[PDB]
RNA sequence: CCGAUGCAAACUGCGAAUACCGGAGAAUGUUAUCACGGGAGACACACGGCGGGUGCUAACGUCCGUC
RNA sequence: UCCUCCUAAAGAGUAACGGAGGAGCACGAAGGUUGGCUAAUCCUGGUCGGACAUCAGGAGGUUAGUGCAAUGGCAUAAGCCAGCUUGACUGCGAGCGUGACGGCGCGAGCAGGUGCGAAAGCAGGUCAUAGUGAUCCGGUGGUUCUGAAUGGAAGGGCCAUCGCUCAACGGAUAAAAGGU
RNA sequence: UGCCUGGCGGCCGUAGCGCGGUGGUCCCACCUGACCCCAUGCCGAACUCAGAAGUGAAACGCCGUAGCGCCGAUGGUAGUGUGGGGUCUCCCCAUGCGAGAGUAGGGAACUGCCAGGCA
């Protein structure tokens, strides 16, 4: 049981967040790839949402799943969040560890100036 | 081989309850608080902001919700 | 690793060539190892416990933990939380090398060596035996042998039936029952 | 104790009528509704119908919620 | 004095030394927060362990527990390992639920400063329902606030507050206790 | 615009339980070693570093199996508000509201948004 605990484990985030009614941004991790979106408060619709698969962004990058694959997507999601106006949206972890390429992440989202 | 405690729904639904409003005060948790509800330590919900109140079902468990949405 | 690459070259192939598998990894893989002690006789005593703990460790490559009871009866005169045993589990190139050992110098050496009683099975796959005289294992010195002891080893087995663990017994020939 | 058949005030995987809270509505009711002030009066009620407890599920016995 | 389910006719309330006991304690850690973990119960394998002194493969998912007698809800556990602290701090506080009053409980939210984190955010004691003390009386520290002419002193007025089993627990005058 | 895979919400048994088949194009899954960021109340158990070198084992997407489980009618049944009657402990009459279970029926769900592979 790893899936169902690492949903359960997110869950937590996922409803305190729903009390405050802030966006929020979700980060799913796998070795092959990294996806980042951008959730509105109701929960039906995203944002902007990154994947490491594609190419416009995988081009410069070796490797789709790696720290530099996540700091460019990273970039890629707090330069649409600016051009876009998030307005300092909240983050979520997704029930992972804050140590490695989420890290790595959130440090590259938040060199653009944001506030989160 | 004393006095007995007001229990009970004081506000139901469709009362435009305001900020502060206690909906219910149970002896444990028969019902939980969902959106601009809060729950006290003594397991008591308390409106959050001014609106008409509802009940809900939901979840897998079938758990009664009590909310509070804009009139 | 280093009998890792061996047992996939012999072991696997022979059970694929016998089941007519199709997947390579249809075969079932030991995953871990479990040595427990069940002494049960370290209630009265704790420097008993302490020492067949020491032992563990230093037979093994990593230290045991404590651990404590689950129940309390009075019939067996008992509480809750008594520490009595512990465990260890291998996983990896220590696992690999701990079962490589014992299978070349330990197994052979047994007194009354009448053959595994292949009918102690859990029902599934999982293979769990115990033996007595630790000495028999080279890491033991007869000079710091405080009481005989037995030991409990575990096997992991993914398998759905006990066709698959039997015949991953007798991937090693089984000597005899 | 294993499975089942029936039963329950400190039993409900279900679930009435009825009572009660809020919103909207045609019509009636001398505002019959609520707020403040002055004046009081009363502070051992009885019996009956409706559903019960108690009582020996004997009593024109006993106490409750409603009319 | 106070709580626990019924009788008590699906809001609350609704009887007769009614059917039932428990608390008048305790944790200054059993409090707060971050990560992860979360069964009980039963079969099968172990030197004995067979279920019952410990371990791993399964049946099953909240039947174990939640400091207490009992009670409701609790797997997002309201439990249970690793780590740091005292937010159990101070002024407060719109509003709501009860009451005949004295008053009681919950409570969004601001400010001064803190702990848990990277942050989102939590922390105004303990999962809760009982676990206590009101009036009066005696004691501590602050105030020139007041001071029977002046400057002090004595004495009062308010602020946190110990004793008062005041345990006749809303506590009736200064009136000491037991009985045939 | 059609098929398949992953994520974000509603719905919470018409989404569940048991059985057979299919899934490596992409996606997802087993992680080998870790002396390096991270650590075990022992264990690289979980988490973190490099993918096709090894495969779809287990997990999970889909089709069927209506076997178990659920909802679900109209109808009836038990009950009750109101006025009356009787043999008044209980029942009936005119009228309104109306149980549970089961039968017919259904389903192996459906739906909104984003990313990728084949068309």
């Amino acid at each position: 049981d790893k899936k169902s605990a690492r949903i359960r484990r997110a869950t937590r985030a996922r409803r305190k967040l729903q009390e405050l009614g802030a966006t929020r941004l979700v980060v799913h991790r796998t070795p092959r790839h990294i996806y980042a979106q951008v959730i509105a408060p109701n929960g039906s619709e995203v944002l902007v949402a990154a994947s490491t698969v594609e190419k416009a962004i995988a081009e410069q990058l070796k490797y789709t799943g790696n720290k530099d694959a996540a700091a460019a997507v990273g970039k890629a999601v707090a330069e649409r969040a600016l051009e876009k106006g998030i307005k300092d949206v909240s983050f979520d972890r997704s029930g992972f560890q804050y140590h490695g390429r989420v890290q790595a992440l959130a440090d590259a989202a938040r060199e653009a100036g944001l506030q989160f | 081989t004393s006095e007995a405690k007001r229990l009970g729904v004081k506000r139901f639904g469709g009362e435009s309850v305001l900020a502060g409003s206690i909906i219910v005060r149970q002896r444990g948790t028969k019902f939980h608080a969902g959106a601009n509800v809060g729950c006290g330590r003594d397991h008591t919900l308390f409106a959050k902001a001014d609106g008409k109140v509802k009940f809900e079902v939901k979840g897998p468990k079938n758990r009664k919700f009590i909310s509070i949405e804009a009139e | 690793a280093k009998l890792h690459d061996y047992y996939k070259d012999e072991v696997v192939k022979k059970l694929m060539t016998e089941f007519n598998y199709n997947s390579v990894m249809q075969v079932p893989r030991v995953e871990k190892i479990t040595l427990n002690m069940g002494v049960g006789e370290a209630i009265a005593d704790k420097k008993l416990l302490d020492n067949a703990a020491a032992d563990l460790a230093a037979i093994s490559g990593q230290k045991p933990l404590i651990t404590k009871a689950r129940k309390s009866v009075a019939g067996f005169k008992i509480r809750q939380g008594y520490p009595i045993g512990c465990k260890v589990t291998l996983r990896g190139e220590r696992m690999w090398e701990f079962f490589e050992r014992l299978i070349t110098i330990a197994v052979p050496r047994i007194r009354d060596f009448r053959g595994l009683s292949a009918k102690s099975f859990d029902g599934r796959g999982n293979y769990s035996m115990g033996v007595r005289e630790q000495i028999i294992f080279p890491e033991i010195d007869y000079d710091k042998v405080d009481r005989v002891r037995g030991l409990d080893i575990t096997i992991t087995t993914t398998a759905k039936s006990d066709e698959e663990g039997r015949a991953l017994l007798a991937a090693f020939d089984f000597p005899f029952r």
